[PDB]
């Protein structure tokens, strides 16, 4: 089994991530891996990447 | 950051712009005057950052040059002029 | 705007943060760095009777969870400076130890093995009052580090034999590390 | 001597640095001597030419000759017979303006004609498409040659009837090879 | 397919963490979010874009 979330928790509603977040990780890793890279404070030191 | 630049140059040469902006923007602020050592150690770093970069850091030299020469005259931003003159020398060298 | 070094407002504002963090959850990570300058200014100096302002703020920091990731290196030093310093009134000191215990359950501490361990070791010597508390911090810190702890075992052992200290949790984990099989 | 990447950089700086400095020969000698610790003159050509030029404008024409004959690689004071080598072309050109300034004037002119006969051969034959920067600088040279030929020819013969078709054939050929260059047009005019 | 899912699930565990989720798996894995080979990926990506 594989399950997005713990029994307590609610999934994120955050406008720039997809609603499919656990599926998208599971089956399009590179696409969200790159988009999630872009949302961090890590990108402060890669200027000219939107 | 000074040490990390000088010692591991291969790491820094891609992240030159970000580091250098963050450093320049220390020198431009009005309220890091309560500690002299921030301004000193920022300038010391720019010296070493200059050393590593070389021509890569050409376009930023005019910006720094104004800043540094403005510090040299009127020591209210009282860096040890030893450090400012050293950096100036380093920019022009590199 | 309305943070000042006065018990009056600070209490309430900190209770506000407590409710914001739980509201936003993952989203709070963005707004955290606007507040860190004030937080570090609270620990650094505080006139509060029995340092209770800083206790409440510790009790706030307990709730940040994974938000605190990118800013632990800022925020962990002044926490440590409470549980090491002789002057500090015992209740505050306890909260700081128990705080590091909470944070262990939802962050990584492998960078800060040396920052945390040496002061725990120091606290075990100087003050006998927090020997149970500090052991329950260390035990969990060991649990989180795993075999990365193997360096420190002997060094720490040399205070553990000195004052004859026994925790199930600690002893279990050390024996478990040396033999190699964690739950 | 330490940093093997900062080298091209440093030579450029050494060049730029030098041109602010005062144009007196001993000063340059000192400063050059310093660079001679780690740069042979088979590398920093455009300083050593400029060095020779400074000697020429201060009347140390023997000193200048010595510098250029060092750069050329072989001697044309000794052989007054054979043709001046072109393999370092800007250098050769420098040899002749020195040569003229030291009054082998008729022989300077004589060589310069061979120079451009050979140099334009080194364009129209030897222009394979890739060497089109080489021929670009070589044209900005040829026009500097052609223009000298005219200027000299008048100081030799004079402005009358027979000489004028030639000199205009020269300057007009200069202005053809170096479209933009001020002096070629101002000459021709 | 299972191997592909669990490989990728490691990425989910790392991301969803930063938004107060924790994913769950029936063969229960250990926590891999802190594991230092991620900071290699981070650099690898950084350079590569």
């Amino acid at each position: 089994q594989l399950a997005a979330c713990e029994a307590t928790e609610l999934l994120p509603m955050i406008p720039d991530l997809p609603a499919d977040l656990f599926t998208s990780c599971l089956t399009t890793p590179i696409k969200i891996a790159l988009r999630w890279f872009c949302m961090q404070k890590c990108v402060s030191l890669v200027p000219g990447v939107t | 950051l000074g040490h990390l630049v000088s010692n591991a140059p291969r790491l820094i040469r891609p992240y030159m712009e970000p580091i250098l902006k963050a450093l320049i923007l220390k020198l431009k602020d009005p309220d890091p005057d309560p500690n002299p050592g921030v301004i000193n150690n920022v300038l010391a770093t720019i010296g070493e950052l200059a050393q590593v970069s070389g021509l890569e850091m050409r376009k930023w030299v005019d910006e720094l040059f104004i800043i540094i020469m403005d510090m040299l005259q009127d020591s209210s931003l009282l860096a040890k002029r030893q450090v400012a003159l050293w950096t100036l020398g380093q920019l022009v060298a590199s | 705007e309305f943070w000042v070094m006065n018990t009056s407002i600070q209490s309430t504002i900190i209770l506000l943060i407590e409710q914001i963090v739980v509201a936003l959850g993952g989203e709070f990570k963005l707004y955290l760095p606007q507040l860190i300058p004030h937080m570090l200014r609270v620990f650094m100096h505080d006139n509060s009777p029995g340092r209770i302002v800083s206790i409440k703020l510790l009790a706030a920091i307990q709730l940040f969870g994974a938000n605190l990731d990118d800013y632990l290196h800022l925020l962990l030093p002044p926490i440590v400076k409470l549980f090491d310093a002789p002057e500090a009134p015992l209740p505050s000191r306890k909260a700081a130890l128990e705080t590091v215990d909470r944070l262990t359950e939802s962050l990584d501490f492998t960078d800060y093995a040396s920052r945390i361990i040496h002061p725990i070791v120091r606290t075990l010597d100087q003050s006998p009052e927090l020997r149970s508390t500090a052991m329950d911090t260390l035990s969990s810190l060991v649990f989180q580090l795993g075999k990365k702890y193997q360096i420190f075992i002997p060094m720490v052992n040399k205070v553990l034999v000195r004052h004859r200290i026994n925790h199930q949790r600690y002893d279990v984990l050390i024996c478990r590390i040396v033999k190699g099989y964690t739950l | 001597k330490l940093v093997p990447e900062r080298r091209e950089i440093i030579r450029q700086i050494w060049w730029e640095r030098l041109q602010g400095c005062q144009r007196i020969v001993e000063d340059w000698q000192k400063i050059l001597m310093v660079r001679s610790l780690v740069v042979s003159p088979h590398e920093d050509m455009r300083t050593w030419l400029k060095y020779a030029s400074l000697c020429g404008k201060s009347g140390r024409l023997a000193l200048a000759h010595k510098t250029l004959v060092l750069l050329l690689g072989v001697d044309p004071s000794r052989q007054l017979d054979h043709p001046l080598p072109t393999v370092h072309p800007q250098v050769t050109y420098a040899y002749m303006k020195n040569m003229w300034k030291s009054a082998r004037k008729i022989d300077a002119f004589q060589h310069m004609q061979h120079f451009v006969q050979t140099m334009q051969q080194q364009a129209q034959h030897a222009i394979a498409t890739e060497d089109q920067q080489h021929k670009q600088e070589l044209h900005k040279l040829m026009a500097r040659c052609f223009l000298k030929l005219g200027e000299w020819q008048l100081n030799l013969q004079g402005i009358n009837e027979s000489t004028i078709p030639k000199v205009l054939q020269y300057y007009s050929a200069a202005t053809e090879h170096d479209r933009s260059w001020y002096k070629a047009w101002h000459a021709w005019a | 397919l299972v191997a592909s899912l669990f490989r990728n699930f490691l990425l989910a565990e790392r991301i969803m963490r930063s938004y107060n989720c924790t994913p769950v798996s029936s063969p229960r894995l250990p926590p891999t979010y802190m594991h230092a080979m991620w900071q290699a990926w981070d650099l690898a990506v950084d350079i590569c874009l």
